[PDB]
C-alpha cells in the first residue's frame, strides 16, 4: 500500500507554480498521510522506498502550490511521527533532505529538517549505529550554523531557542 | 568456607545436604559426533523423495 | 552528495579511474599537485572532531573578553551607550553557554583518561588536547572576576561550566612538558582569589559587600577541583609546582577566619569547611605533622634546593611557617578534652564547622599510606568514638541542622576495626537513643487516649528532632554493622546481641 502511494505526489505533487487547478490531493492528504500515522511497522528492515520518504520530505518543504498552514500542518507532524520510529537504515536518503539545512542554514522551512537531524540522533546516541561519510560532514553542517546563527541577523529568543542543537558524538 | 556468614539466617538449604552419593556431572565433550539432522532447522532443509 | 553515491556511479567511477590509470602507463603520463607535509597534516591530528573548533572558540571569547573591557567601562559610568557594536557575541554567548555545558557533561570520561589505560569506550586523548584543555581553564579564569554582575543573571549557569572543566583536567600529562604555566595561573587566579578572602576576614574584622564574588563563584569550584585531583589520586601538580605557598596563606588566613566569632560569619563557614577538607587531602604535605618532614620528600624546602626557598621570602624552618596550626596530638587532645567537657552546639565552641572536617579528610589520606602502615591507626578509631561523643552531647537542640553535614563527613572514618568501640560508643548512645525515643511515645501515646489540638502540635517538634538525630547516628553504624557482621556471625558476640534489641 505505501509503495503504491509512494509514487503518488509527484515531486511534491508538482510543487512549481504549474497548474494549481486540482489541488485535492493536498485536501486527500488529510486522509491518506494520517493513516500512515497510526502504524509504525517500516522498523525492521527492507525498505527500498527512500524515495518515497523523500517526496513527503519534499512535500513538507515545498507547498507552494495552494498554500495553507493548516492542511500543512499534518504534513509537518507526519515526517516527525516517521523519523522517530525507524531509523540508521541509510545515509543517502538522510543527508538530502539535510542538504537543504547544511546549505541554507537561515530558511524559514528548515524547522521540518532541524528537529529531524536532532531527535533522530537522541534517540539513537550511535548505539547499535554504524557511521559512515555522513558522519564525517555533520561537523560541518554545525560549524556553519553556529556562525550564521551568530553574525547573519541575531535571532530571536524564540526561534534560536529550538536551535539548541545537540552535537554529541564526539571522537 | 561460607554458609554461616550468609545463607542459613534467610531461608535456605544447600543443594545436594541429603545424598549419600555425590552427585555425578555431564560435561561438553569436544569430540564431533554424528547425530540425525534436527527438524524444523533453521537452515539445511532434507526432504525425502 | 558527493560522499553517499549510488553503487552504480561508483562502479562507474572506479572502472573510469581504472581505464584511465592503464592508458598513462605509455609515454609517461603523470600530473602531480600539491605542496603539504605528510609528517603532521596526514594525520587526524590537524582535527580530531574537535581541535580546529577549539581556538574558533577560544579566540571566540578572547575577542568576547576585549569587547566586554568597552562593556566594563559602559558600566563603570556610562557614556558608552551599552556598546551595542558586538552583541552578536553576546548572544551567541548566550547560546553557546548550554554547548560548553553539555559538551562534557557526557565526554570527559575521553578527556581524563591516559592512552596508556583506556577508560570506557574512548579515553586516548592526545597531549595537545589535554594541554588546551589547560588553557580553557586559564581563558576560565579571565572569563568572570570581581566584576559579577557585568552580564547579567548568567552567574549559576558559568559557574556550572568550571565545574565540569575542573572534572576534564589532567594534571600529570601537561605538568611533565609543554606551557605549564597557565596552571600556575589558575593557582595565580587563587592567589588573587587568596587576596581577596584575606581582604575580606579584614572587612569581617572591621564589621563588606564588595566580595561576594568569591562565595558564589570559585569556592564551589575550588572544592570540586580539590576533589577531582583528590578522587584521581594523582598526587603531585599541586605542590612540585611551588604554588602550594599561596595554599598555606589561604590555610593560615582561614584559620584567623575560624579564631574570631561574630554573626556576620555564617554561612561563610559551612562552604569554607567544605574546601578545607578539599585541599587537606590535596595537599601532598603533612600540615599538621611538622615532626615527620624529615621523611619529607616532597615539602617545599627539599623541592630545588634551601636557597630556592630563601629567595622567595621564607626562612629554612617551613614546618614552623603556619603560625596556628599546631601538632596533630595537640589537637587530639583539644578535642578529647571538648568531648570529656560534652559543649553544647556552635553557640559555645565552633570548632565544628571549622578544622574537624580538615582532618577528617587528611588522616585517610595519610594512617593506611604513610608510615606504619602497609602514622597513628589509633587515633583514627580514637576521633570516630570523640566525633561521635560530640553528637550524643547535642541531642535535645530544638534547631542546629548540622548534625546531617557532619556525619557525610565522616563517611570513611568508619573503615576502623576497633573491637571495643562497640561497646565503648555505639551502645550506649544507642541506649540513650532508644530511652528518647521511647519517652517521647509514651507522652504521645496515653496522652492521646487520655486540649487535643494543643497536644497534636507538641509531638510534632519532638519526632523531628528524633529523626533528624536519628538520621545522623545511623549513617555512622549502617556502614559498620555490616563490616563486622561476618565477624560477629562467626564468634557469636553478647554485646552484638543487645545492639540487635535496641534497634529491633
Amino acid at each position: 500500500h505505501v509503495l503504491d502511494v509512494g509514487f503518488l505526489p509527484d515531486m511534491r505533487a508538482a510543487a512549481s507554480l504549474d497548474t494549481a487547478t486540482f489541488s485535492t490531493t493536498e485536501m486527500a492528504l488529510a486522509l491518506n498521510r494520517y493513516l500512515c500515522l497510526a502504524v509504525l511497522p517500516l522498523i525492521t528492515k527492507c525498505a527500498p522506498l527512500f524515495a518515497g520518504t523523500e517526496h513527503r520530505a519534499i512535500m513538507v518543504d515545498s507547498m507552494l502550490h495552494t498554500v495553507y498552514r493548516l492542511s500543512r500542518g499534518r504534513s509537518l507532524t507526519k515526517a516527525q511521527r516517521d523519523v522517530i520510529e525507524d531509523c540508521l537504515m541509510a545515509l543517502c536518503r538522510y543527508i538530502r533532505p539535510s542538504m537543504l539545512q547544511h546549505l541554507l542554514r537561515r530558511l524559514v522551512f528548515d524547522v521540518p529538517i532541524l528537529n529531524e537531524f536532532a531527535k533522530m540522533p537522541l534517540k539513537l546516541l550511535t548505539n547499535h549505529y554504524e557511521r559512515c561519510w555522513k558522519y564525517y560532514c555533520l561537523p560541518t553542517g554545525w560549524a556553519n550554523f553556529g556562525v550564521t546563527s551568530e553574525e547573519e541577523l541575531h535571532l530571536t529568543r524564540k526561534l534560536f531557542w529550538g536551535i539548541f542543537d545537540s552535537l554529541a558524538h564526539k571522537k | 568456607r561460607f554458609f554461616a556468614i550468609c545463607g542459613l539466617q534467610e531461608g535456605f538449604e544447600p543443594f545436594a545436604i541429603n545424598m549419600q552419593r555425590p552427585v555425578t556431572t555431564w560435561f561438553s565433550k569436544s569430540l564431533p559426533q554424528f547425530e540425525p539432522v534436527p527438524p524444523e532447522h533453521p537452515h539445511y532443509e532434507v526432504a525425502r523423495m | 552528495p558527493y560522499d553517499t553515491l549510488t553503487a552504480k556511479e561508483k562502479a562507474r567511477d572506479r572502472e573510469k579511474a581504472q581505464e584511465l590509470l592503464k592508458f598513462l602507463q605509455m609515454n609517461g603520463y603523470a600530473v602531480t599537485r600539491g605542496l603539504k607535509d605528510m609528517e603532521l597534516d596526514t594525520s587526524s591530528i590537524e582535527k580530531r572532531f574537535a581541535f580546529g573548533f577549539l581556538q574558533q572558540l577560544l579566540r571566540w571569547m578572547d575577542i568576547s573578553q576585549e569587547f566586554i573591557a568597552h562593556l566594563e567601562a559602559v558600566v563603570s559610568s556610562g557614556r558608552v551607550e551599552k556598546s551595542p557594536h558586538e552583541q552578536e557575541i553576546k548572544f551567541f554567548a548566550k547560546i553557546l553557554l548550554p554547548l560548553i555545558n553539555q559538551y562534557f557533561t557526557n565526554h570527559c570520561l575521553y578527556f581524563l583518561s591516559t592512552p596508556a589505560k583506556v577508560l570506557g569506550s574512548g579515553g586516548h586523548a592526545s597531549n595537545k588536547e589535554k594541554e588546551m584543555i589547560t588553557s580553557l581553564f586559564c581563558k576560565l579564569a579571565a572569563l568572570v572576576r570581581h566584576r559579577v554582575s557585568l552580564f547579567g543573571t548568567d552567574a549559576p549557569a558559568v559557574v556550572n561550566c568550571l565545574h565540569i572543566l575542573a572534572r576534564s583536567l589532567d594534571a600529570r600529562t601537561v605538568m611533565k612538558s609543554g606551557p605549564e604555566i597557565v596552571k600556575a595561573g589558575l593557582r595565580s587566579f587563587f592567589e588573587s582569589a587568596s587576596e581577596d578572602i584575606e581582604k575580606m576576614v579584614e572587612n569581617l574584622r572591621l564589621g563588606g559587600q564588595n566580595l561576594t564574588y568569591t562565595t558564589v563563584a570559585l569556592l564551589p569550584v575550588l572544592t570540586t577541583l580539590f576533589q577531582h585531583i583528590a578522587q584521581h589520586q594523582f598526587g603531585d601538580d599541586v605542590i612540585l609546582d611551588d604554588v602550594q605557598v599561596s595554599c598555606y596563606r589561604t590555610l593560615c588566613s582561614i584559620y584567623s577566619l575560624g579564631t574570631t566569632k561574630n554573626t556576620y560569619v555564617e554561612k561563610l563557614r559551612p562552604a569554607l569547611g567544605e574546601c578545607l577538607a578539599r585541599l587537606a587531602a590535596a595537599m601532598p604535605v603533612a600540615f599538621l605533622e611538622p615532626q615527620l618532614n624529615e621523611y619529607n620528600a616532597c615539602s617545599v624546602y627539599t623541592t630545588k634546593s634551601p636557597r630556592e626557598r630563601a629567595i622567595l621570602g621564607l626562612p629554612n624552618s617551613v614546618e614552623e611557617m603556619c603560625p596556628d596550626i599546631p601538632v596533630l596530638d595537640r589537637l587530639m587532645a583539644d578535642i578529647g578534652g571538648l568531648a570529656e567537657s560534652g559543649a553544647r552546639y556552635t553557640e559555645m565552641p565552633h570548632v565544628i564547622e571549622i578544622t574537624l572536617p580538615m582532618l577528617c579528610s587528611y588522616l585517610p589520606r595519610w594512617w593506611e599510606r604513610g608510615p606504619e602502615a602497609p602514622v597513628t591507626s589509633d587515633h583514627l578509631n580514637s576521633l570516630l568514638g570523640n566525633i561521635l561523643r560530640i553528637i550524643v552531647n547535642n541531642l535535645g537542640i530544638d534547631e542546629a541542622t548540622w548534625m546531617k553535614r557532619l556525619a557525610v563527613f565522616a563517611q570513611p572514618i568508619v573503615s576502623r576495626a576497633r573491637p571495643e568501640l562497640l561497646h565503648s560508643h555505639f551502645i550506649p548512645t544507642i541506649g540513650r537513643l532508644r530511652k528518647r525515643a521511647g519517652k517521647v511515645v509514651a507522652e504521645e501515646e496515653q496522652l492521646r487516649l487520655e486540649e487535643a489540638e494543643e497536644g497534636e502540635l507538641l509531638v510534632r517538634d519532638e519526632f523531628s528532632v528524633l529523626c533528624r538525630d536519628l538520621y545522623a547516628l545511623y549513617p555512622l553504624l549502617i556502614r559498620y554493622v555490616d563490616n563486622n557482621r561476618a565477624h560477629w556471625l562467626t564468634e557469636p558476640n553478647a554485646n552484638a546481641e543487645e545492639l540487635f534489641r535496641m534497634v529491633g
